[PDB]
C-alpha cells in the first residue's frame, strides 16, 4: 500500500513526474520527494513493463531516467600497450541510462540531457 | 706487446652444416679453421682454445633466418639459457651455410667477450676455403674484443687487414694500425676476467699443435714458434723439454722446475673466487674454481655469479657513466608492456612482458644524473644490440633473489 | 630519433593518421607495419601535453588507446538506490566504453564514445634504428 499519487507493485512505490531535468537533479529530486526514494530500479522485465505503463498513463514524454549514471568512468582500465593506468584525465561529461516507453529498451545519454523522472 | 689471452671456445654447427651429420670431415675443417685463426691472432697474443663442439643434427635449436641480426640475437639468448647452463665456456660461435641478406658472412656483438648473452658470434662457412673462413672468425672475435673496422688511415702490409669492412678474395692475415689500438683500449676499459687462464690440456678438444703457444695434451711444453720463443727450458721446435727442466709452462713451474705441493698457483682474484694450490705432481695448476654461486658479495650488495658480483648501479655506470645510478622502481614497470625495449624473455623474436615478479630482470633503467636530461628512466636499446641494456643475469633483484639466465627474478637458493 | 613521419617524446614516436577507423581497427592498424605500435597511451601530464601540442600542430576526434576490462557492462556501478544490477537490458550498441581526445577540450580530456564509431587516431610507435 502506497501514499496518494504513488502506485504499488511487488513491494515498492512508484510515482511519475513531468518535471524534465538532468540525471543528477532527477535523483536528488526523488530523494527530497520521500525518505528512501531514488530513480526507479528495474530487476525484471515484469517490473519494467509496469513502470512502462505507469509512464504511458501519467507522463507525457515516452521515456525517463532510470537509475544508472556515470556508466563508464570508474571501471578497471588499462592501455592497449599493456601499460598500467596511473594517470587519468576523464572529461567531466558522462553517460546515464534512460528507458524509452515504446520500444521499451535502454539507451545511453549524456547526463546533461533533460528528461522526465520516475521515482521509487 | 699484449698479455697472453685465452678464449675457451665452443662451436655450434647448425642443421645446414649438420645435413651430412657425419662428423669427422667437418671437425677436420673446423680444426683447421681454428688453427688458422690462432695464426692470425698470434701478433696479439690471443689464443682461441676449442674446448667443445656441438652438432644440431636433429633440428635447429633456434630459427636461423636470412637476417644476420635476428639470428645472432636468437643465438645469444640460447647460448645463455641453454649452452651456458650445460657447458662452461668463454665465447660461442655458430657455423652455418645460411646465405644471410646483404651479403654478410659473419656477425657478432661489440665488446661482448665474457658476457652471457653477448659473447657469441655467427660465421658462414666458406665451403673448403678454410683460411678465408678463419679470417671471418677472427674478424668477429675481434669485434667481440672491442675492435672496430679499418677506416681512412689504418695500415698493414697487405692493404687489406682483418678488420676491413669488406672481406677481400685474398684476405690479409694481419691486423691494422687502428685495430691494435682499439684492442688495447678494450682491455683497459672492459677488463675481461674470463680470458686470462687457459683451459686444462685435458679439456681442449682440438688436435694438439706444437708451437701454437697452447700447452696441449701430448706436448711436453710449448713456447710457440722458434721465432718468438724465450723459454730457456723448452725446444721451440719439437715442443720438448730442454736439458734439465721438469716443465716449460704452467702456473706450477718456476725456474723451470715443478713447484712443490701445497704452494698456491692461483690466488683468489675477488671475494667470488677460490684459490688453487699445486698438487706437486704437475706444472699445470688445477682447474680454476670460483666461489659458490649465491654467496653474498660487496657487503650483501649482490651475490656471486660465475666469478663476478653483478650490481645494478655498476651496470648503470657502464652504460651511462660515472654520474649514473639505478632508477626508481616506478621505471621498471615499463617492463610489463612487452614494449620494444620493455620486456623479459623473447620467443621467436617475439618480446614477452615480465610477470610483475620479474620486472627487475628485464630492461635496466638508470637515473643518469647528467644535465640536459628530462627523463628519470634512462635505458639502453639498439635493435642491433638488444641484450645490452637488459639486466645482467646474476644480478640481485631483491633480498634473497637474483635474475637467472632466463630473465626471471628467481630465488637464489633455487637459481643455483 | 625517428624521422619517418612523427614526433619524438622520450623513447617513443607519435604518428598521426587521418584515416577514419573504429577503435578495434585503429589499434589493429597501429601494430602492423609500424611494428609493436599501439594506440597512444598517456601515462603522465607531461606526455598529455605533448600529444595535445602534436594534435594542435595538425593542419575531428582522435582515438586514445585506453580500454575497459572486466566482463561487466556496468562494471562496478549499481542502481542509485543501492541494489545490485540484477536485470540488464542495455543494448550493446548503447555502450560507450572507448575514449577519444577532442579539439574543443584542447585534446586533454578523455570522452566516452561507442567503440564502433569511426574516428581519427594516433599510434605510439618505436623509433627507427
Ligand atoms: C544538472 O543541473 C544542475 C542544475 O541545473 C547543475 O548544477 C549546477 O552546476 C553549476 C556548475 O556547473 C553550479 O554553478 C556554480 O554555482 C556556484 C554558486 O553556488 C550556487 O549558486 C546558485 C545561484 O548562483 C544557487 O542556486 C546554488 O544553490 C548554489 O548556491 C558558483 O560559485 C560557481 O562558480 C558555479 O557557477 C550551480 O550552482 C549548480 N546548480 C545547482 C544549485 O544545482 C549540474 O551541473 C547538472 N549536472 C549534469 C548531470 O549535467
Ligand atoms: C696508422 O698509421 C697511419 C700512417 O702511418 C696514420 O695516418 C696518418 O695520419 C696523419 C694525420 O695527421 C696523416 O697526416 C698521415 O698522412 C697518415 N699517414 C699516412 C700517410 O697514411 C694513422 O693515424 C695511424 N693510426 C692510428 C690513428 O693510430
Ligand atoms: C661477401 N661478404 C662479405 O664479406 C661482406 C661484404 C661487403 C660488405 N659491404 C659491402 C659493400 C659492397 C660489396 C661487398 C660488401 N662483408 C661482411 O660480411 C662483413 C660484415 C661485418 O661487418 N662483420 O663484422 C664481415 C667480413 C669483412 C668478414
Ligand atoms: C621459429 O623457431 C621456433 C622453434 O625454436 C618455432 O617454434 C617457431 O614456429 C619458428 N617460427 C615460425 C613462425 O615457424
Ligand atoms: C610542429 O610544431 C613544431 C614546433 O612546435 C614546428 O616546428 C613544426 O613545423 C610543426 N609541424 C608542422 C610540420 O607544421
Ligand atoms: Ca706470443
Ligand atoms: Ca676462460
Ligand atoms: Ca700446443
Ligand atoms: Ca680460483
Ligand atoms: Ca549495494
Ligand atoms: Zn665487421
Amino acid at each position: 500500500d502506497c501514499p496518494s499519487g504513488w502506485l504499488s507493485y511487488e513491494q515498492h512505490c512508484y510515482k511519475g513526474f513531468n518535471d524534465l531535468k538532468n540525471w543528477t537533479d532527477a535523483e536528488k529530486f526523488c530523494t527530497e520527494q520521500k525518505k528512501g526514494s531514488h530513480l526507479v530500479s528495474l530487476h525484471s522485465r515484469e517490473e519494467e513493463k509496469f513502470v512502462v505503463n505507469l509512464i504511458s498513463e501519467n507522463l507525457e514524454y515516452p521515456a525517463t531516467w532510470i537509475g544508472l549514471g556515470n556508466m563508464w568512468k570508474d571501471c578497471r582500465m588499462e592501455w592497449s600497450d599493456r601499460g598500467n593506468v596511473k594517470y587519468k584525465a576523464l572529461a567531466e561529461e558522462s553517460y546515464c541510462l534512460i528507458m524509452i516507453t515504446h520500444e521499451k529498451v535502454w539507451k545511453s545519454m549524456t547526463c546533461n540531457f533533460i528528461a522526465p523522472v520516475v521515482c521509487k | 706487446q699484449f698479455n697472453k689471452i685465452f678464449i675457451e671456445l665452443v662451436i655450434i654447427v647448425d642443421h645446414s652444416m649438420a645435413k651430412k651429420c657425419n662428423s669427422t670431415a667437418t671437425n677436420t675443417k673446423i680444426y683447421e679453421i681454428v688453427n688458422s685463426a690462432n695464426e692470425i691472432f698470434n701478433p696479439l697474443n690471443i689464443h682461441v682454445t676449442l674446448i667443445g663442439v656441438e652438432f644440431w643434427c636433429d633440428r635447429d635449436l633456434i630459427n636461423v633466418t636470412s637476417s644476420a641480426d635476428e639470428t645472432l640475437n636468437s643465438f645469444g639468448e640460447w647460448r645463455a639459457s641453454d649452452l651456458m647452463t650445460r657447458k662452461s665456456h668463454d665465447n660461442a660461435l655458430l657455423f652455418t651455410d645460411m646465405r644471410f641478406d646483404l651479403n654478410t658472412l659473419g656477425i657478432t656483438f661489440l665488446a661482448g667477450m665474457c658476457q652471457a648473452y653477448r659473447s657469441v658470434g655467427i660465421v658462414q662457412e666458406q665451403g673448403n676455403r678454410n683460411f678465408k673462413t678463419a679470417v671471418i672468425m677472427a674478424h668477429e672475435l675481434s669485434h667481440n674484443l672491442g675492435m672496430y673496422h679499418d677506416g681512412k688511415n689504418c695500415i698493414c702490409n697487405d692493404s687489406s687487414c682483418v678488420m676491413s669492412p669488406v672481406l677481400s678474395d685474398q684476405p690479409s692475415k694481419l691486423f691494422s694500425n687502428c685495430s691494435i689500438h682499439d684492442y688495447q683500449r678494450y682491455l683497459t676499459r672492459y677488463k675481461p676476467k674470463c680470458i686470462f687462464n687457459p683451459p686444462l690440456r685435458k679439456d681442449i678438444v682440438s688436435p694438439p699443435v706444437c708451437g701454437n703457444e697452447i700447452w696441449e695434451e701430448g706436448e711436453e711444453c710449448d713456447c710457440g714458434s722458434p721465432a718468438n720463443c724465450q723459454n730457456p727450458c723448452c725446444d721451440a721446435a719439437t715442443c720438448k723439454l730442454k736439458p734439465g727442466a721438469e716443465c716449460g709452462n704452467g702456473l706450477c713451474c718456476y725456474q723451470c722446475k715443478i713447484k712443490t705441493a701445497g704452494t698456491v698457483c692461483r690466488r683468489a682474484r675477488d671475494e667470488c673466487d677460490v684459490p688453487e694450490h699445486c698438487t706437486g705432481q704437475s706444472a699445470e695448476c688445477p682447474r680454476d674454481q670460483l666461489q659458490q654461486n649465491g654467496k653474498p658479495c660487496q657487503n650483501n650488495r649482490g651475490y656471486c655469479y660465475n666469478g663476478d658480483c653483478p650490481i645494478m648501479r655498476n651496470q648503470c655506470i657502464s652504460l651511462f657513466g660515472s654520474r649514473a645510478n639505478v632508477a626508481k622502481d616506478s621505471c621498471f614497470q615499463e617492463n610489463l608492456k612487452g614494449s620494444y625495449y620493455g620486456y623479459c624473455r623473447k620467443e621467436n623474436g617475439r618480446k614477452i612482458p615480465c610477470a610483475p615478479q620479474d620486472v627487475k630482470c628485464g630492461r635496466l633503467f638508470c637515473l643518469n644524473n647528467s644535465p640536459r636530461n628530462k627523463n628519470p628512466c634512462n635505458m639502453h636499446y639498439s635493435c642491433m644490440d638488444q641484450h645490452k641494456g637488459m639486466v645482467d643475469p646474476g644480478t640481485k633483484c631483491e633480498d634473497g633473489k637474483v635474475c637467472n639466465n632466463k630473465r626471471q627474478c628467481v630465488d637464489v637458493n633455487t637459481a643455483y | 630519433d625517428c624521422p619517418p613521419d612523427s614526433s619524438l617524446y622520450r623513447y617513443f614516436c607519435y604518428r598521426v593518421f587521418k584515416e577514419h577507423k573504429t577503435w578495434e581497427a585503429a589499434e589493429r592498424f597501429c601494430m602492423e607495419h609500424p611494428n609493436n605500435g599501439h594506440l597512444v597511451s598517456i601515462e603522465s601530464m607531461e606526455e598529455a601535453e605533448f600529444v595535445a601540442k602534436l594534435l594542435s600542430n595538425t593542419t575531428t576526434h582522435f582515438w586514445i588507446g585506453l580500454m575497459i576490462k572486466d566482463k561487466e557492462q556496468e562494471c562496478s556501478s549499481e542502481w542509485s538506490d543501492g541494489s545490485s544490477v540484477s536485470y540488464d537490458k542495455l543494448g550493446k550498441q548503447e555502450f560507450r566504453k572507448c575514449f577519444v581526445l577532442e579539439k574543443e577540450s584542447g585534446y586533454r580530456m578523455w570522452f566516452n564514445r561507442n567503440c564502433e564509431e569511426r574516428y581519427l587516431f594516433v599510434c605510439k610507435v618505436p623509433p627507427e634504428c
